[PDB]
């Protein structure tokens, strides 16, 4: 592997700096200089909030587009000898496209609750406002990344069902139940996402 | 039964770590000095990593 | 303390001496003609004769179980059969062999004869009932799809008669115990005969010739009636002839095993004789204990009398440079314990470590002192060898005495988990306020009964037992034992 | 570590016991030595959490 | 983890070779071809299957069948990018080795390159690397031409001066096949995951056929026990121990008891169907098992070794029909 040596050469190196930077903050006295409080407070509540709206739709469709091309190559691959697959097995495309709907439904919801203010001090920016910031990041993270994983889930099973239906016509309606449990995780993403943004209000 | 002698000598490496681990855990106390603690950290790395 | 002391034979006493010598079990016959193939060992023609009776015995022990006959044992070490009796055995062994091989092929042809004639007999009644060309038999499960195909490809028609036979019959492999049905293929055309015979084989129907004329059907029905009952007579008469010689074999095969198996064993040692040289007398170069030199010689004097030979055999003594194989007591509750070695909180920490280290030094002291008594019992390369001898003892005993420190620390592992186990037994189960004394203590005391033995006695027990072997093998047998070894392997019975 | 040590020889043991029944007593020996590593972690976890 | 990729590059070609698996004649397809009685009726039933209209224009059944599996194999190699195009090149090396030994014979006996086109397998062919077409030089100035061919790295155990009649014609095929099986195992070990547990069991048994069939025919021959030792591929299950006891064999039962140490290769020595008809049914049992796994490259090599069984079986049906000896017609390999 050539290009994998770059990421595995940086991740070991960056962790090796942060290890020895870590045993040189404690060992002198300089743990007061670390300040995870100053990192979460002084930056913004908007950098977390606006990233979460972006990661809500974008990381869902990067699983939805991932789910399409895995089984879309297997539709046209088996479709050469068995052309009857092109009508029945398009629901495998839909279940790896309805995951993108779960993002865009959520992404409008999280953007509906973001509102500006005038404060610039982390004591003026109250805990009602900072909690509104991270909750958009967390709910945008769990509707984006979980939809990525259920997007690749139904796509891989969709590629296998396109190959199994090429050999036998009666099989595809039996393997379709596997794609339901794969696409059920997309349903499990949005229930968390609205619940993390239920009690949230900015201002 | 003749070929169990390599895997038991790897078992000596485990109890070599277990001997040191109960020594460092029993010398632990609230408010030990910094010279006391750094001696125990290099004691744990020496038996463990050479045992690795 | 063995000797390769020579022993002479005379070939009139080559069986009856060796057999009573093999009825003792203290002898270690050694082959001293290795420059020869596996054949031409003086007796290859006769050991195959024992092997042919062995092949007949391994075959007759299989067929005695398929008829499910109880086997007599009467367990005792019998008398080994002489070569005088050997030729009389193959008359008796092959009599049982040829009769039972013939019968199982004859009864299967007779059973095939019995089912075919009964299948032909049942179609004679049903068709003469319907009467008052092809006739054949087909099973009930395939008859509606048969007439659907018969109407299809014949397509003029054949007037099919449907009539089901009674209680199920069986053709031997197809079909096993099914009630079938007859049919009638008249059609009068003699061209569609080809177009129905393919269908009769395609549906796997069994067809038989019917006489087709009136009162000859009942004539052949009377004929097959007398033929079947005579066939029914001889079928069971072969069967009562069968079981009367199975139980005659059942009183035989158990002792008949150890007749020839003892003969095949001693004849294999008759292949192991000296060099097959130049006269009608033999030599044997065996390993023998000095404590048993007299008892094997009186047994050798016993063996020459059992053949009736007038000349006793002798026993020469000598000395050479070869392996002295080991021999000892071999006691019963000493057999398994010998075979294992033949395979090869702060105050307690300071005290139990040093006393165990001196105990390992004491175990190494008793081991290294045994090397001096073993050495008393009997330059450039000597320097590099004794350097490897000495300094591997130097750094080696450190790793030995470090592995003596575990047997206190494993007891510290024994102590801590027993309290946690103990804690569950004394705390989660018994400290329940309302519903304790019934279902709550019962599942926890069962965990105190069953779950502690698998964890503290099974796996912790076997590991320390495997550790104690390592304390014996690499830490105690490395001081005096040379570890070369050579076993005795006496000429046994079974 | 005990989970890694079990999987390698547990796979190697069941690939061999289909080929020879003699290994089935020797397979359970090496699996015990792959299990006591997890037991050594437990008894030091208990002695570190009581204090 | 190595399965959510591999459909970037080999998505379409994987579904293609699964579609060509359905064109394999099944068990019910085999039964109707036994019922044939002439070659014209053999032409009629094959028109019902996927082969149809291939005899529109008994030894012509040999060529017109195997020419179909060449163009089907050549069409698959035209679309594999880089993770697979070298892998399909490894399947052709078994046919290039059988071609090149056929070529050094006419080179040694001064029989020119005019016999090359009609008398070689089209799978491993020489229609590129045009230096080999011109070479008539007697096997020493041709080995310098031979290294401009992907069989060059397998000739590192072939000394050029050892080629000139000191080695037998058959011996140089097996030590080239020995060099071929070590490389294709190591190449399939560099690839990991699903193509390393569905393919390497096939290559272990294929190296163990070359363990047994060598020593069972090396009895009356005057090749010593050190010659058959280095003609064994050091690849399969028999490597550290079974290769040692096969050298000292000298007898048919002495190769049987060394196969009795493995329960897979015993119960296959009960042919006592012959031995190679029992090794063939286990081989197609392994190639059928490779069709279970999905995201791996072993589905292509399992297709070719089964497609050569398809061209083998139809000819054996045809040879029992044309010679009218269909009492042994049921001795084919029913792969599906
Ligand atoms: C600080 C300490 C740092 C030290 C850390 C690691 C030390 C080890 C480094 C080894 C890296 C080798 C990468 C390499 O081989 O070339 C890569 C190209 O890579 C690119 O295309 C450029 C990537 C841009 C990175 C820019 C960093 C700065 C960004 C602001 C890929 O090579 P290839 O052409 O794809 O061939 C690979 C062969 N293969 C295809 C068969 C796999
Ligand atoms: C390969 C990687 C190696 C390259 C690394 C290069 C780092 C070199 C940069 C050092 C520059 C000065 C840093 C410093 O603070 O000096 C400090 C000396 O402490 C040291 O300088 C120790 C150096 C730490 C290196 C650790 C690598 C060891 C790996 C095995 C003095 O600290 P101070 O001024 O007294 O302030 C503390 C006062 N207080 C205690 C009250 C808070």
């Amino acid at each position: 592997t050539g290009l994998v040596l770059l990421y595995s050469g940086v991740f070991v190196a960056f962790w090796a700096c942060l290890l020895v930077v870590g045993i040189c903050y404690t060992i002198f006295d300089l743990g007061f200089r670390f300040d995870v409080a100053w990192f979460l407070t002084e930056t913004s509540p908007f950098m977390w909030s606006n990233l979460g709206i972006g990661l809500a739709i974008s990381l869902s469709v990067v699983g939805a587009a991932w789910g399409i091309y895995i089984t879309g190559s297997s539709i046209i691959g088996g479709g050469v000898k068995a052309p009857r697959i092109k009508t029945k097995n398009l629901v495998s495309i839909i279940f790896c496209e309805a995951v993108a709907i779960y993002g865009i439904i959520m992404a409008i919801v999280i953007s509906n609750m973001a509102e500006p203010f005038s404060a610039t001090d982390p004591k003026a920016i109250g805990h009602r406002n900072y909690h509104a910031g991270y909750s958009m990041f967390g709910a945008g993270l769990t509707v984006g990344l979980s939809n990525l994983f259920c997007g690749v889930c139904v796509g891989i099973v969709g590629s296998g069902a396109a190959l199994a239906d090429a050999q036998n016509p009666s099989l595809f309606v039996k393997i379709l139940i596997v794609e339901i449990f794969g696409s059920a995780i997309g349903l499990f993403g949005v229930i968390v996402a609205i619940l993390q943004t239920s009690r949230v209000k900015m201002g | 039964m003749k070929s169990i002698i390599p895997v038991v000598m790897a078992g000596i490496i485990a109890i070599y770590g277990l001997v040191v681990a109960v020594l460092i855990a029993n010398s632990l106390n609230d408010g030990i000095s910094l010279y006391r603690s750094f001696l125990q950290l290099g004691a744990g790395l020496s038996v463990g990593l050479s045992g690795l | 303390e063995m000797t390769l002391a020579q022993l002479f034979l005379q070939s009139e006493a080559a069986y009856c001496c060796v057999s009573e010598l093999g009825e003792l079990g203290k002898v270690q016959f050694r082959d001293l003609n290795p420059d020869v193939n596996v054949f031409q060992r003086k007796f290859v023609n006769e050991v195959r004769r024992c092997e042919e009776m062995d092949r007949k015995l391994r075959f007759v022990e299989k067929e005695i179980r398929k008829a499910n006959i109880p086997i007599m044992d009467t367990g005792e070490n019998p008398e080994v059969p002489f070569p005088r009796d050997m030729i009389d055995l193959e008359a008796n062994f092959e009599k049982i062999e040829n009769e039972l091989k013939e019968i199982n092929t004859n009864q299967e042809a007779l059973k095939r004869n019995f089912l075919e004639l009964t299948e032909l007999k049942f179609i004679l009644r049903k068709t003469q009932q319907f009467f008052d060309f092809v006739a054949g038999v087909i099973n009930r499960e395939r008859i509606p799809t048969f007439e659907r195909m018969l109407w299809r490809v014949c397509r003029g028609n054949v007037f099919l008669r449907q009539a089901e036979i009674e209680n199920p019959l069986e053709d031997p492999v197809t079909g096993d115990y099914v009630h079938k049905s007859v049919f009638i293929i008249f059609f009068q055309g003699d061209q569609l005969k080809n177009r129905v015979k393919k269908i009769c084989e395609g549906f796997r129907a069994s067809l038989y010739p019917c006489p087709e004329t009136p009162q000859e059907r009942k004539e052949m029905a009377s004929g097959v009636n007398t033929r079947i009952d005579d066939l029914q007579m001889v079928l069971n008469q072969t069967e009562d002839h069968r079981q009367r010689v199975l139980q005659a074999a059942a009183k035989n095969i158990r002792v008949w095993f150890i007749k020839v198996r003892k003969m095949k064993a001693i004849y294999h040692t008759l292949n192991l004789c000296n060099i097959d040289v130049t006269q009608k007398c033999l030599i044997a170069e065996v390993w023998c204990p000095v404590t048993d030199l007299d008892s094997i010689q009186f047994a050798l004097r016993r063996g020459t009398e059992h053949s009736g030979s007038t000349v006793p055999s002798i026993l020469n003594r000598m000395q050479t440079n070869q392996t002295p194989p080991t021999y000892n007591k071999t006691n019963k509750f000493t057999y398994g314990f010998q075979n294992i070695v033949d395979a090869y909180l702060t105050f307690l920490n300071s005290f139990k470590m040093k006393m165990s280290v001196i105990l390992g030094i004491i175990h190494m002291l008793f081991g290294v002192s045994l090397s001096l008594f073993n050495h008393t019992y009997f330059f450039g390369d000597t320097m590099v060898h004794q350097a490897i001898h000495t300094i591997e003892y130097c750094l080696g005993c450190i790793s030995n005495t470090a592995s003596y420190l575990r047997l206190w620390a494993l007891s510290l592992a024994h102590a801590q988990l027993s309290e946690v186990l103990w804690t569950m037994v004394i705390h989660i189960g018994l400290k329940v306020k309302s519903l304790a004394g019934g279902l709550a203590l019962f599942f926890i005391f069962a965990a105190f009964a069953t779950l502690t033995v698998a964890i503290l006695l099974i796996m912790e027990g076997l590991s320390a037992f495997l550790h104690a072997l390592r304390l014996h093998w690499v830490e105690f047998q490395n001081k005096f034992y040379s570890g070369t070894g050579f076993k005795f392997l006496p000429f046994s019975f079974e | 570590a005990a989970g890694f040590a079990i999987g390698i020889v547990g796979d190697a043991g069941v690939r061999g016991t289909a080929q020879q029944p003699r290994l089935f007593v020797g397979m359970i020996l090496i699996l015990i030595f792959a299990e006591v590593l997890g037991l050594y972690g437990l008894i030091v976890a208990l002695i570190l959490s009581t204090k | 983890f190595p399965e959510l990729y591999f459909n970037v590059d080999n998505g379409y070609l994987e579904g293609l070779v699964r579609g060509l698996k359905a064109g394999v004649l099944s068990q019910a397809d085999y039964l109707n071809l036994v019922q044939c009685e002439t070659l014209e009726d053999l032409k009629l039933h094959l028109q019902s299957t996927d082969y149809g209209n291939f005899l529109a224009n008994v030894s012509v059944i040999d060529d017109r069948l195997k020419e179909k599996m060449v163009v089907e194999f050549r069409h698959m190699r035209n679309h594999a990018y880089e993770p697979l195009a070298s892998f399909l090149d490894f399947i052709t090396y078994s046919y290039m080795i059988d071609n090149v030994i056929l070529l050094i014979t006419g080179t040694l006996h001064q029989r020119s390159i005019a016999e090359l086109v009609p008398k070689c397998h089209p799978l491993g062919s020489f229609e590129q690397m045009e230096a080999v077409n011109i070479a008539q030089t007697p096997a020493e100035l041709y080995n310098a031409i031979l290294v401009d061919t992907p069989l060059a790295a397998f000739f590192q155990d072939c000394i050029s001066e050892q080629d000139l009649d000191e080695m037998n014609i058959e011996i140089i095929r097996n030590t080239l096949y020995k060099a071929y099986l070590e490389s294709f195992y190591k190449f399939c070990t560099l690839l990991g995951g699903t193509t390393a547990d569905a393919m390497c069991p096939i290559l272990e048994f294929e190296a163990d056929r070359r363990a047994f069939i060598i020593t069972i025919n090396s009895f009356g021959t005057e090749l010593s026990k050190e010659d058959r030792a280095k003609l064994f591929p050091h690849c399969g299950r028999l490597y550290p121990e079974g290769l040692a006891q096969l050298a000292r064999a000298d007898d048919y039962e002495q190769v049987k008891n060394v196969a009795d140490y493995y329960p897979e290769y015993k119960l296959l020595f009960e042919g006592a169907k012959t031995l190679e008809d029992r090794f063939f049914e286990h081989e197609v049992k392994l190639n059928k098992l490779a069709f279970l796994n999905q995201f791996h490259f072993g589905v292509f090599y399992a297709f070719v070794k089964l497609k050569e069984q398809e061209c083998r079986n139809i000819v054996w049906i045809a040879e029992c029909i044309a010679q009218r000896h269909r009492a042994k017609i049921d001795n084919y390999i029913p792969i599906f």
